[PDB]
């Protein structure tokens, strides 16, 4: 009789994710950053104006 | 000393096999020939969540 029950399953590599220095500035596109960077002082400027 | 159930009816050679719910233990083993465990049923608690 079974001294043990158990069964057939799959064994993986559980992935160990890796952070990015740039991980905070992956939400916006770089062309995105540049933009509001630009918009930023664009429109600081204009408010002098 | 007298066995009830469906293991009395067994022993007692009113039926050739037990199939049901039927739970392999030390003393039936000792009273009547079990086939292999196909669902593994041992004893658990339940409670409300
Ligand atoms: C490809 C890659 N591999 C990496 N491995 C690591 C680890 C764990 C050690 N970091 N890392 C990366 O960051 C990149 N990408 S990068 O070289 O284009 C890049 C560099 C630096 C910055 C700034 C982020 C703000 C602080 C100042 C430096 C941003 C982007
Ligand atoms: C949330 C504001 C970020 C400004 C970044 C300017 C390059």
């Amino acid at each position: 009789k079974p001294f043990k029950y158990q069964g057939l399953t799959i064994l993986v590599k559980k992935e160990i994710p890796r952070s990015t220095l740039d991980s905070f500035m992956q939400p916006f596109q770089s062309t995105l950053w540049l933009l509001v960077g630009l918009s930023v002082h664009v429109v600081a400027v204009m408010l002098y104006l | 000393n007298v066995w009830n159930g469906m293991i009395g009816e067994v022993v007692y050679q009113r039926a050739v096999m037990a199939v049901g719910s039927l739970t392999i233990n030390e003393e039936r083993s000792e009273v009547v020939d079990f086939s292999v465990p196909f669902v593994e049923t041992g004893i658990s608690v339940m409670v409300s969540r």
